[PDB]
């Protein structure tokens, strides 16, 4: 009943085949004549009745912030030998392995990449070159077979011996990135046509940013590999997934506040003026994405609040949330307590939801 | 044969694609620097004259080079 | 020009004045100056069968120096020249290429004219840097039909955001650093004066040469063993300094993760954040010229040529962006990442050429602890 | 050229009076390049860690300091904040 | 700044009046006291906090710069494009969130209440309340004829420390302004509550610029047609002004005052007609709208640039003048550059350039123009010498 | 000295058809050029053929800066 | 040849019956290929025309200088004395 995320659309990006020259080069370099085993997916999904703050979480963690897997060489694995290139260094051929797009779902998996040129001419080699020496058999790939990984000059050679499966998240290194922004917009707010030149210099929508309070959103995110027979359940784990994150982080929070009344490092609450309880929240590296979806529902919860905002200074690597509330330290910890409640029940019903329309 | 001569030239001689462009259709004109007396009113050569156009470029160096 | 016969016919019109014939004029005829310089011929130097010392064989061009331009009147374009091809007033023994006073260096910059390096003030393999990533500019003049570019073209957002950019400051983003922009790697070998090769040169080592002392506090990595050869991985750092090819100097200041970044409304995101204030006073037109006509070119996938002293319309340009399905403008709708609000103004974002000038940071710091060598 | 004087050492700006006793190199000093950042108060300067750790700053211990020291003498080189180097009043050697 | 990847110094761009600097690859110097002596001297006598008046002029050193200018004025800016400037409780609230400050009580407001700008100026301000009262540099009798002014900007008062009505602009919170209103809490309540104030109105300027986002497009500096063509009017005009003096000296019309050669009297009547009108100020206002143009907004608010600026990218850059005087014959005997005959009556001759940076200027225009720029770097770099 | 393998800006994996683009991007221009068919045809002209369609065709969207780095990046192999 | 000579550290003097700019027509890399130089070991899209010697590239730039056979009246006087 009312479902927060109503509508959603799924639409990987093909290969168009009637093209005679992509058809040609393709069944030519790779004897390719088909959609490759992993495609991106552009996922358009519709949210209604919640807040913006919330909205735009769950897109930053899509983006970063969700764990996700790379291809990384494991030290002493980039083999120095007399035919190893010069060109290709091993921060050069790092990189490329590591920004190479994967769907991996066991993390127990070696690839090794023994490259050797002996044609007069100089011979790229493809991802298709890297092969499985440890690790389960891999009943699908886990890679397109395209990319280039490097090329070589005739008579040398490339010998990578472990290039395993490494995790993180995408704000700490790009690799780990998992989400491309490809749309965000209110379908709440109305807009002005901006081909008009009264209009061209301005944003397009009828409201100031300061004053709008959106509800209903449209956010489009391309996910960059994703298997083809498997695009609707892959959907499901992402969408899932990003949920499941922000619940944790806020369950965090949660606990913080719960423990009060006992010695904590991170929550520093002290009445103030007699009426006014000041209560200050220190996270070390958590984000804007907690930061700003904790001052939205505490917003949301005490409208009347004399002041709640937060500060993800670049420089600190932590997040300061502020809360100024006319009640005594137990009565403000229940509002707050609640408030929490009010995102869990949110995401909750959201990570539900998922399963209803994916399908 | 003398060999002793290679060394006086080479102290003689230390006496991208770019900057390897620039350096080598630069004209220095370091006599003139000599000349300069403790930069005694020796910018007023670093100006664009009238004669410059067609042969020395007009636009300024952009601290592409020395200071 | 023909001025031999127009002077004659001169001759013989004034006579018939001093005739009955009332028609004088039927005699005079209109002076002609223009070079013999054609079309089809401009079309065959580029496709290689003309060549200048063939121009010159031919009566169409000759050299000139500093000397003999003291005798030479030159029409500064072949414009002018059309301009005054009847004036018998003003006869040009010459016609040039604009072009032509500027050298490769200058040239680089497209746009050129439209800026004035004047406002742009500047006065007052070892050690050579290898970078990975090289792209052609979206909007490319003439020098690099001679030099290989070096740098990236860079979705660059002109905003305020944060502050962080303010005097000539950028903010980078960290994802963009990551994938491998402007980076490379920093070579630097004791040459004159072993270890294995690939060994972690740390600060106070021993790598014995033919220099064991290693203080240098960036850890290095052995290259080879002229020997000795020491490679740093070399990303963009916070202090390094990037610039447009119209000047414009800039340090970054600043990088944010990819949800941190500023994106429009249909995903795209910038690289550099560079601060308006930037432009006014140091007037770097060229610089959004550049930007305006590089989104077309991106949307059309095409390479057009900015050489400076070509003809330029910026009202055609904003046109051609209208019709490409972009504003006219070229602004677009902007969402803060990371509070996801809208800004109330369309944000100027557009692809801009940049480099990274061979000023490292780490090069340059230093720091001393109350103890060392002594005089 | 080759005429090393007593008296050519005073005078010039390479001259004894001018670099040395006008003037001089000291250690405990730091130099790198600058950067703007808004979230720094006008008063403030962001130090890069690395150099937190080379310069140092001296303080006698005490029975009021002991308590507040105690943490930079465990932690050492090991972990920041720490230390480098203790003197000892009974040895007279750091 | 423990992150190990942040290898500079960095300071707040308002310190850098101090020490005259800017974010270019300058280098500066640090060293940390260790002696208690040192220690103490540092704090209580070399802190920066004594050096916010300038000892040279009496006059503040610090205040805002750029951005925050900007958007000082913007946020005290009284109408907006979309509307009326207001915003609502939480994005009032967000303004505050990094001040670094007391944040004041929101709790009379509902989440539908709308403030504006001017109200939160006022509740940072009440920390020092001063008084203060002038006409802001966006109010410009340059730009009064052709554009409209908004009553409640013309003219800037705080009262008791509430910003009754005007903007906020280069005039009251611009570095260096003497008699601004950082000059005067430092006079009143001390240097240090005058940094903080300082940081405090950056952090309120830069928030608020955070939402209502500002850029500046290469359509900004474009003239309409009509514009266009009213600029190429007045230049044919000037043109032919020039023209005629240059028939009177045909005719040996020229007859030069006492003390001047026909020459010098020719050159100085040549110089004044060449001249551009002051109206070509109509046609640049009346393409650009100021609510929205970024460009026009940084000159007119003090933030960076200068009107002889626009004029040069729009309209025309005008007669090029090196010492007082139009370009010398230096190329030749009669000739001042290889493009023109030896005695050449033309203006454009002598260091005329009738088009715009935005137009494109031709090739003897840009010799012309980096003439001139070499002329001011050779001057800059000779002053510092002699200095 | 390739194409990346993603999207500089995005991080969208234009690496998957940089070869096939390369190779489609050369078909294409000798196509348009036939009607000279030098050995090579002068780079400005080449430049000047519009490749938003063939990009397309492969599936990269529509993004200012994914298309960018795709046509501009210089390619070491053919340097050399 | 060049690299060895930069790799070695070596002059690229020749015998004096002086350094040899590369690039020049005594030099061994006169006439060569841009496959060959790559094969000797020298980037084919240099240019040549600078000195290799003490371990380091130098290359030495255009000097301009007054002009011979050309009477220059130089009006400029003496500040020392007015003589
Ligand atoms: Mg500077
Ligand atoms: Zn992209």
């Amino acid at each position: 009943m009312e479902k927060i995320f109503q509508n959603v659309e799924i639409k990987p990006f093909l290969i168009d085949f009637s093209n005679p020259f992509i058809k040609n080069a393709a069944k030519r370099l790779f004897q390719l004549e088909e959609q490759l085993p992993l495609v991106p997916v552009n996922v358009v999904m519709d949210f209604k009745g919640i807040s913006r703050a919330a909205v735009h979480g769950l897109s930053r963690v899509l983006q970063d912030e969700i764990p996700n897997y790379m291809l990384d060489i494991k030290p002493g694995g980039y083999k120095i030998e007399d035919s190893t290139d010069l060109f290709m260094t091993e921060q050069f051929i790092r990189n490329r392995i590591n920004f190479i797009p994967i769907y991996a779902k066991n993390e127990t998996l070696v690839f090794a990449l023994r490259s050797l040129n002996n044609s007069c001419e100089v011979k790229t080699i493809y991802s298709r070159d890297l092969i499985q020496v440890a690790g389960p058999k891999l009943k699908y790939p886990i890679f397109n077979p395209t990319f280039e990984i490097g090329f070589l000059q005739p008579g040398k050679s490339l010998i990578i011996e472990d290039i395993y499966i490494k995790k993180g998240i995408g704000r700490k290194h790009a690799a780990f990135n998992l989400a491309v922004k490809t749309h965000f917009s209110h379908l709440d707010i109305e807009q002005y046509p901006t081909d008009k030149k009264e209009y061209m210099a301005l944003s397009g929508y009828k409201q100031s940013s300061m004053t709008s309070d959106p509800r209903h959103h449209r956010l489009g995110l391309c996910f960059p590999a994703v298997p083809l027979p498997h695009i609707n359940q892959a959907v499901r784990t992402y969408l899932k997934n990003a949920c499941r994150i922000i619940i944790g982080r806020i369950q965090s929070i949660q606990k913080i506040y719960e423990n009060f009344e006992e010695p904590q490092p991170e929550l520093v609450l002290f009445s103030l003026d007699e009426e006014k309880t000041k209560a200050i929240i220190t996270i070390k590296d958590e984000t804007h994405t907690i930061g700003n979806l904790l001052k939205t529902c505490i917003y949301e919860m005490i409208p009347d609040i004399s002041f709640v905002g937060y500060q993800c200074v670049p420089h600190k690597q932590e997040m300061v949330l502020t809360i100024i509330h006319k009640a005594s330290q137990e009565d403000l910890i229940t509002l707050l307590e609640k408030s929490i409640q009010n995102i869990i029940q949110t995401f909750q019903i959201l990570e539900k939801n998922v399963d209803e329309l994916i399908a | 044969t003398a060999s002793d001569l290679n060394r006086s030239m080479e102290q003689s001689i230390i006496s991208n694609l770019l900057n390897t462009i620039s350096a080598l259709r630069t004209v220095n004109t370091h006599n003139t620097t000599n000349a300069s007396k403790q930069t005694e009113r020796a910018d007023m050569m670093r100006r664009v004259h009238a004669s410059y156009p067609g042969y020395i470029c007009v636009a300024q160096s952009a601290d592409t080079g020395e200071k | 020009n023909n001025i031999e016969k127009y002077n004659q016919a001169c001759y013989k019109a004034a006579e018939a004045r001093k005739k009955g014939d009332k028609d004088w004029e039927k005699h005079k005829i209109p002076f002609i100056q223009n070079t013999r310089f054609t079309s089809q011929m401009a079309k065959d130097i580029l496709a290689g069968t003309l060549t200048l010392e063939d121009l010159v064989a031919q009566g169409i061009c000759e050299f000139i120096t500093p000397e003999e331009a003291e005798n030479c009147l030159v029409a500064f374009s072949i414009i002018e020249l059309r301009k005054h091809k009847h004036d018998v007033t003003r006869r040009f023994t010459h016609v040039d290429v604009p072009q032509a006073i500027l050298g490769l260096a200058a040239l680089v910059s497209p746009y050129a004219n439209c800026t004035q390096p004047a406002r742009v003030t500047y006065e007052t393999d070892m050690n050579r840097f290898f970078q990975f990533y090289n792209e052609m500019p979206l909007v490319k003049t003439i020098a690099h039909n001679y030099v290989i570019p070096n740098g990236l073209n860079t979705i660059v957002a002109y905003m305020i955001y944060g502050g962080y950019n303010q005097e000539d400051s950028v903010i980078v983003s960290q994802s963009f650093i990551d994938r491998g922009g402007f980076a490379g790697t920093f070579y630097r070998e004791e040459k004159v004066e072993f270890v294995p090769v690939g060994t972690v040169v740390k600060k106070g080592d021993i790598i014995i040469g033919k220099s064991v002392m290693y203080g240098f506090d960036e850890p290095a990595v052995v290259d080879a063993v002229g020997l000795m050869r020491l490679r740093y991985e070399r990303n963009l750092n916070i202090g390094d300094k990037m610039s447009s090819r119209s000047g414009n100097k800039g340090i970054a200041a600043l990088a944010l993760p990819t949800s941190d970044m500023p994106f429009t409304e249909d995903g795209l995101q910038p690289d550099l954040i560079v601060n308006p204030h930037s432009h006014p006073s140091r007037m770097t037109n060229g610089q959004m010229i550049e930007t305006t006509v590089g989104l077309a070119n991106a949307l059309q996938g095409v390479v057009t040529d900015g050489t400076a002293f070509l003809p330029i319309n910026v009202q055609l340009l904003s046109e051609r962006l209208a019709q490409e399905g972009l504003r006219f403008n070229g602004c677009q709708k902007m969402f803060n990442g990371q509070t996801g609000e809208y800004f109330d103004a369309a944000i100027f974002i557009g692809p801009t050429y940049h480099q990274r000038l061979q000023k490292f940071v780490l090069d340059d710091r230093y720091a001393v602890a109350s103890y060392g060598p002594t005089d | 050229r080759p005429a090393p004087s007593i008296m050519r050492r005073l005078p010039r700006k390479e001259g004894r009076i001018r670099k040395s006793l006008l003037g001089s190199q000291v250690w405990s000093i730091s130099r790198s390049t600058i950067c703007g950042n808004s979230d720094l108060h006008l008063d403030e300067v962001g130090y890069p860690i690395s150099f937190a750790r080379t310069l140092q700053v001296a303080e006698t211990v005490q029975h009021y300091n002991i308590n507040r020291l105690m943490p930079y003498f465990l932690n050492g080189k090991r972990q920041y904040p720490g230390c480098s180097r203790v003197y000892k009043q009974i040895t007279q050697s750091v | 700044l423990e992150n190990p990847k942040i290898s500079t110094f960095q300071m707040n761009v308002s310190a850098c009046a101090w020490y005259n600097a800017d974010f270019d690859g300058d280098q500066m110097n640090l060293w940390v006291p260790w002696s208690v002596m040192s220690r103490v001297e540092a704090e209580l006598l070399c802190s920066v906090r004594n050096w916010f008046i300038s000892t040279k002029s009496s006059g503040p050193v610090n205040g805002q710069v750029q951005d925050s200018t900007v958007g000082s004025f913007l946020l005290t800016r009284t109408n907006t494009p979309m509307g009326k400037n207001v915003m609502n409780k939480l994005h009032a609230m967000g303004l505050f969130q990094t001040t670094q400050t007391d944040p004041p009580c929101f709790a009379n407001y509902s989440p539908t209440d709308l403030l504006d700008g001017k109200s939160v100026v006022s509740m940072l301000l009440k920390q020092t309340p001063i008084n203060y009262q002038r006409a802001p540099t966006w109010y410009s009798e340059v730009y009064a004829p052709y554009m409209h002014y908004n009553k409640q900007d013309i003219s800037t008062q705080i009262r008791n420390g509430e910003l009754i009505e005007g903007v906020l602009d280069k005039k009251a919170v611009g570095a260096g302004s003497s008699g601004g209103i950082y000059h005067l809490i430092s006079r009143r309540y001390g240097p240090q509550q005058a940094l903080k104030m300082i940081f405090a109105t950056q952090q309120l300027a830069l928030n608020y610029v955070r939402n209502a986002g500002f850029t500046v497009s290469t359509a900004d500096m474009l003239l309409t047609p009509e514009a266009h063509q009213e600029v190429q009017e007045i230049i044919n005009k000037l043109l032919l002004e020039s023209e005629e003096i240059n028939n009177r000296l045909l005719h040996g019309d020229i007859m030069p005052p006492i003390g001047l050669t026909t020459h010098d009297f020719y050159e100085k009547l040549q110089l004044n007609a060449l001249k551009f009108p002051d109206r070509i100020l109509k046609p640049i206002m009346n393409s650009i709208n100021p609510e929205t143009n970024g460009l026009f907004q940084m000159v007119a608010t003090g933030a960076k640039g200068s009107n002889p600026n626009m004029i040069h990218i729009m309209a025309g850059i005008g007669q090029i003048e090196i010492n007082t005087q139009r370009i010398q014959p230096q190329f030749s005997f009669g000739r001042t550059l290889v493009y023109y005959p030896r005695f050449a009556l033309e203006a454009q001759a002598y260091g005329f350039i009738c088009n715009s940076y935005i137009a494109g200027l031709t090739s003897p225009e840009f010799i012309f123009g980096e003439m001139n720029g070499r002329f001011d770097l050779i001057n800059k770099a000779l002053s510092t010498s002699s200095t | 000295m390739l194409i990346p393998v993603v999207c500089f800006t995005c991080g969208f994996p234009i690496g998957t058809y940089a070869a096939i683009f390369d190779k489609a991007r050369t078909e294409y221009i000798k196509t348009k050029m036939d009607g000279t068919l030098p050995q090579n045809i002068p780079l400005d002209a080449s430049l000047q053929i519009e490749l938003k369609d063939l990009i397309t065709a492969l599936g990269i969207p529509m993004r200012v800066c994914c298309r960018t780095h795709l046509i501009t990046t210089l390619d070491y192999r053919k340097y050399y | 040849l060049p690299n060895k000579a930069r790799l070695c550290g070596l002059s690229y003097s020749g015998p004096v019956n002086f350094p040899i700019m590369r690039g020049s027509n005594r030099c061994h890399t006169h006439h060569l290929s841009k496959t060959a130089k790559k094969e000797i070991g020298e980037d084919p899209n240099e240019p040549g025309g600078y000195f290799i010697a003490r371990g380091g590239e130098w290359v030495v730039d255009l000097l301009e200088n007054i002009r011979f056979n050309t009477l220059h009246i130089h009006y400029h006087t003496m500040q020392q004395g007015n003589n």
